[PDB]
């Protein structure tokens, strides 16, 4: 496909789903799947004001890769803006 | 970092044989179920040994048995838990799993491999054992049986009892006696 | 004795004095009255070896 | 002349020897099951050995091989591209790119470029030294790539001077420099003729200017070229009159990440076997000690493979993967049989990947290697967050520290300062029950008038129903006031702006210290996702943004019909269908709440699927709110199991069964008063604050006046495919952004719209 061409298409797509956004509901337990499961993400970071979405991939975590998580030896590590800089930033203590 | 965490919860120091202490051999074999359902073939792990009643030993790659260790880790209870003010019943599982000292996954699907190869090999030099030539009976590790009453090779035989197949121990020490006597490695924390 | 340990607490006054008749009265969590929240088979199931090894205790199995 | 090499294929069994010979036992290069072997970065070295070692060899470079120095040596991944692999066929090309005669001798500095498949795979470079005196003036050269000089044009005078030079040179002469951003991205290529006098200087690079998406577009060019030159004029000015752009950064303390013992081999036959590096100097005594050295030195090159194995073990944690550049600098000479603690450390970031510095030392503890390595972040995933945790003063400690938090909300300050009259910043800093815009000489009645543009339009059957959003503002209009009993700061409207500055301004920081992966996947909840659209993709100007989500929030505040005391006829409620019952699942509350839904013929639907089984989101009409919250209600005091229901009755005969729960609840919420109350459940929270059903259907209507707003907003040019594709997974969707004719289907399917339908219908527009 013309370089060009994508653009255009993948620009009106993206203005689309921006628009309907407004009436179709959030899908967040399925995109939190998304990137946890098929993405396999260890470090989901959340920038906002407080840790709201954070708490929400937690709890996401225990309900369903209770399991996948401890077979898979994948260490997950789940980090809000707001209130865990030292780790976002990777500066420490001592 | 798995060597990192696995130390810091006093388990071993990773390798291809786990050994759960305290737990049914249907118990182990269903958190390895678990286990396995999440990896594909060539990184499952099995039971190796049943040393006993509630010992056993799990082998696979370390990195897939240190997986079962993670589900394992959460299933137990800190040892000075002190459940004595708590019914019986429902008191929670205590119990001990640790990494033993070996480079290889012995009586593993890992080695297969290794089966024909090795017997190939015992031919090519002068080696076999004829059931005529043993002179007491040398109890077959997965059966329990006689290695003589055997039709094909015994060679071959302990081949691939120690390379494939599982260890019954305790069905393969059936006979009775007065007296076992202990030739095999480590003092007093060997197999006797 | 009335747990694992107790049970250990009596083989170790047996040791004390090997030549004295000891009767170890071994309840369980299902007796009578005082009570316990110990089982009645596991304890002794456990113990029972190391029990055995001393000639002075009198194994004796209650409640129930 | 660039030097061909030869095509390579990668032996599975080349491998095995090289990893031996080096001592790399990471599992990515080992046999296993179900795998394809894995090539160590480090095997370009003996791939494109012979291609490389060919450019020191000419007789216009004259040099005693025997005298011959190796100073150092490293590989940079080309972005994208794939590490080597045991099936893959290479391609070398090694071109030589700077040979310059110096006091102590003479230096050349090679460049390899393995491609495969046609595309480049990864650049090797070496440099080499062959100590002596010189003076081929004749033939010596030398090609330096300038760092970025940025240069603010800011006055009048600043475009004079520029223009008066006569290597500036720009496409559009007429272009209006004033006000704008320049950078040089600048390549200079000298020949010398003496000892300090050049030959030729000739430096030439792109001019490009940044745009409000802070992308850069290509302006002009630098194209100078002197003979008998003495200086780069050109660097010259750009130093003095402008600053220069480093990619790295530095963190605040370095990160100690461990220190390791290592050996070199008991020989060097090994090690020569497998990289063709037959030099007599490591492997025969009597060459050795001709060339006057030590001893049979060790291959450099193995130090540097062997060092390289323990920043890829301790630093990657054996992900092979994830180093993508390493370099190293041969510091002094090891013998066969020496113990070496190398030491690293994390020293910094570069455009996401870890910096990270290491320092060889021996026996006698003297340097012998010393280099760095750029290494991935694990797999990372920006969520921005929604409405509703807004705080007075939120992320103003970072306005006082960052810079790039400084230029974010003050682009932004001044953007609504200046066309809606109000500070964002003061709103957020502290948190003002009222605030009045005053329309006052020519400037106020320039804001005014876009307020009174402000429209909220309503295709309704066909027809455009469109209303001012200011209903009062008019030609004669001397003020308007928003007002909140609480605080502006938590109304819509300014909440949105805020938020998304906040968050904005926080990822631009993060931005600017190199903490962000390039292959980052990223999704905003609500509101968040124009702020997440904005910080990764840059889809849209910091004033573009808080233009949008301030109208978004004008017209939620307009988009349902108000009461006098401006009251909402719906709500939202928050659910938790674990607390009403253990039993009562997903298909649980959508089943509930879609029959309350048909049998009151009111509204419910659930708008926040938030996390399964335990948090979503109702909206609708706040009696059907009611009736929800209250049929959940007896549900749980009931212990009703629905999917055992299921099973044992019919479809029909349960549907009844809740109908009359349903009944009986619904009947004693449409006889409570006009704006009901909304309370309390035992998995019901009623959202306060919220008025308007939106992520329901109610909101179908205000989507093509908001749908020509985001259009009139959101440039086709600044929609970068790339930044988007895979790692954007919008709200509508749950699903990564790709443009496929698959992907677009669905879109049509969740919403109906006319644009998509078209494409969907003719999607092989393909051919230009």
């Amino acid at each position: 496909m013309k370089p060009e061409v994508e653009q255009e298409l993948a620009h009106i797509l993206l203005t689309e789903l921006l628009a309907y956004q407004f009436a179709s509901p959030v899908r967040w337990i399925e995109t939190q799947d998304v990137f946890l499961k098929d993405f396999n993400t260890e470090r989901v970071v959340e920038i906002g004001p407080s840790p709201t979405l954070a708490g929400m991939a937690q709890r996401t975590l225990k309900n369903k890769y209770e399991s996948y998580d401890a077979a898979l030896s994948l260490h997950r590590e789940i980090l809000c803006y707001s209130k865990d800089a030292k780790e976002i930033y990777y500066t420490p203590d001592p | 970092s798995i060597l990192e965490d696995s130390l810091e919860n006093n388990e071993g120091v990773p390798s291809p044989m786990l050994s759960i202490s305290n737990l049914t051999q249907e118990q182990v074999q269903d958190y390895v179920n678990k286990t396995n359902s999440h990896l594909p073939a060539g990184k499952q792990v099995e039971i190796s040994l049943v040393n006993g009643a509630k010992n056993l030993v799990v082998s696979g790659p370390p990195q897939s048995l240190y997986g079962l260790n993670l589900t394992l880790r959460k299933a137990k209870a800190p040892s000075g838990l002190d459940q004595s003010r708590i019914p019986f019943s429902e008191r929670k599982l205590k119990f001990s799993n640790r990494f033993l000292p070996v480079a290889s996954p012995f009586h593993s699907h890992l080695l297969v491999p290794a089966s024909d190869l090795i017997n190939k090999d015992l031919v090519k030099n002068n080696v076999s054992f004829n059931a005529k030539d043993i002179q007491i009976p040398v109890y077959d590790t997965f059966d329990g049986s006689d290695l003589r009453v055997l039709s094909g090779s015994i060679s071959e035989r302990i081949v691939d009892c120690i390379i494939r197949l599982p260890v019954k121990w305790e069905t393969t020490t059936q006979f009775k006696a007065t007296h076992i006597l202990d030739f095999g490695p480590g003092g007093a924390s060997g197999l006797g | 004795p009335g747990s694992i340990d107790a049970i250990s607490q009596v083989i170790n006054i047996a040791k004390a004095h090997p030549n004295f008749p000891i009767a170890l009265q071994w309840t369980g969590g299902r007796g009578g009255g005082h009570h316990s929240f110990e089982d009645a088979h596991t304890p002794m199931l456990q113990m029972y070896s190391k029990i055995r090894r001393h000639p002075n205790i009198m194994l004796i199995f209650g409640s129930g | 002349d660039v030097i061909k090499g030869k095509d390579f294929e990668i032996t599975a069994k080349e491998v095995y020897d090289f990893t031996h010979a080096v001592g790399n036992n990471c599992e990515d290069f080992v046999s296993r099951p179900d795998r394809t072997m894995l090539a160590p970065m480090d095997f370009a070295i003996v791939v494109g050995w012979r291609a490389i070692i060919k450019a020191i060899f000419p007789n216009t470079v004259d040099g005693d091989l025997l005298k011959l120095v190796h100073l150092s040596n490293g590989y940079k991944m080309i972005p994208g591209a794939k590490p080597l692999q045991v099936g893959d066929v290479v391609s070398t090309t090694a071109v030589i790119e700077s040979v310059v005669n110096q006091p102590t001798g003479k230096i050349v500095d090679v460049v390899g470029t393995l491609s495969r498949n046609g595309k480049p795979v990864m650049e090797v470079t070496s440099s080499f030294f062959y100590r002596g005196n010189y003076t081929d003036f004749e033939n010596t050269f030398q090609k330096t790539v300038e760092p970025v000089y940025q240069m603010h044009i800011k006055t009048s005078k600043d475009i004079a001077v520029l223009r008066s030079k006569e290597w500036f040179q720009l496409d559009d002469e007429d272009f209006d420099l004033l006000n704008k951003t320049l950078t040089f991205e600048t390549e200079t290529e000298v020949t010398f003729k003496n000892a300090n006098i050049f030959s030729s200087v000739k430096c030439f690079g792109p001019i490009k200017v940044e745009l409000p998406t802070k992308e850069t577009v290509e302006i002009g060019i630098v194209d100078y070229e002197a003979g008998a030159s003495h200086g780069n004029p050109v660097v010259d000015f750009l130093k003095r009159n402008g600053s220069t752009l480093e990619q790295k950064v530095n963190l605040e303390n370095p990160i100690p990440i461990a220190v390791l013992d290592s050996y070199t081999p008991s020989t060097n036959e090994p090690y020569a076997r497998v990289s063709g590096d037959l030099n007599p100097i490591h492997v025969s005594r009597h060459f050795a000690s001709y060339a006057n050295l030590p001893g049979t030195i060790t291959h450099g090159m193995f130090s540097s493979a062997s060092v390289r194995a323990l920043i890829e073990n301790w630093a990657a944690d054996s992900v092979s993967s994830r180093v993508r550049g390493y370099t190293c600098q041969f510091v002094d000479m090891v013998l066969p049989n020496t113990a070496l603690k190398t030491s690293i450390q994390h020293v910094g970031m570069i455009n996401g990947r870890k910096l990270i510095k290491f320092e060889t030392r021996n026996e006698d503890d003297v340097v012998v290697l010393t280099g760095e390595a750029e290494i991935e972040q694990p797999v990372t995933t920006f969520v921005f967050t929604g409405q509703g945790s807004q705080e007075q003063g939120m992320g103003m400690d970072l306005y006082k520290t960052s810079k790039a938090a400084q230029d974010v909300w003050n682009r932004a300050d001044n953007h609504f300062k200046d066309t809606y009259g109000f500070s964002i910043l003061d709103i957020v800093i502290n948190n003002p029950v009222n605030l009045t815009i005053h329309f006052g000489g020519e400037k106020g009645k320039r804001i005014r008038e876009n307020y009174s543009a402000m429209i909220f339009e309503t295709i309704v059957d066909g027809k455009l129903k469109t209303e001012k959003i200011f209903k009062e503002i008019n030609e004669h209009s001397t003020s308007y006031t928003f007002r909140s009993e609480k605080g502006l700061l938590s109304a819509t409207q300014f909440t949105q702006p805020a938020l998304t500055l906040m968050e904005k301004a926080a990822f631009e920081d993060l931005k600017s210290k190199g903490l962000i992966p390039a292959d980052a996947t990223f999704a905003g909840h609500s509101l968040g996702e124009y702020a997440a659209l904005a910080s990764l993709a840059d889809v849209m100007s910091i004033e573009s943004l808080v233009e949008v989500v301030f109208y978004r929030g004008m017209t939620m505040q307009v988009a349902v019909p108000r009461d006098e005391l401006g009251r909402s006829n719906y709500g939202m409620i928050a659910i938790n269908p674990g607390r009403v019952a253990a039993s009562f699942s997903q298909e649980a509350l959508q089943y509930v709440v879609e029959r309350v839904g048909k049998r009151t013929g009111w509204l419910v639907e659930i708008v926040n699927y938030n996390v399964e089984n335990q948090q979503y989101v109702a909206a609708g009409d706040l009696r059907a709110l009611d009736t929800v919250t209250n049929v959940l209600n007896f549900i749980k005091l009931q212990k009703i199991d629905i999917i055992e229901l299921q099973k044992s009755l019919s479809l029909e005969e349960v549907e009844g069964h809740l109908f009359e729960i349903i009944d009986e609840a619904s009947k004693k919420s449409a006889v409570k008063p006009r704006p009901l109350k909304l309370e309390r459940g035992f998995a019901c929270i009623p959202l306060v604050g919220i008025s308007v059903p939106f992520h329901s259907t109610y909101l179908m209507n205000g989507v093509k006046p908001f749908k020509s707003f985001l259009k009139k907003n959101i440039i086709k040019e600044n929609v970068k495919v790339a930044r988007l594709a895979g790692k954007y997974i919008p709200n509508l969707t749950a699903k990564p952004f790709q443009v496929t004719k698959e992907y677009f289907q669905d879109v049509y399917d969740l919403t109906g719209s006319e644009p998509i339908k078209e494409i969907i219908d003719n999607w092989e527009k393909y051919e230009q």
